[PDB]
């Protein structure tokens, strides 16, 4: 119950997302 | 704001991966 298809989020949950991706881009 | 990009329309990883 937690994929990432069309269940897009909206506000905030978007701030934690690029913080989760930029994360996989350089957890450093 | 990427919200009007993911909420309003797709943004599947191959699109968010571009915001970073």
């Amino acid at each position: 119950q937690q994929p990432q298809a069309v269940h897009t989020y909206c506000g905030r949950h978007l701030a934690r997302t690029l913080a989760d991706l930029c994360w996989e881009a350089g957890v450093d | 704001g990427i919200v009007d990009e993911c909420c309003l329309r797709p943004c599947s990883v191959d699109v968010l991966l571009s915001y970073c």
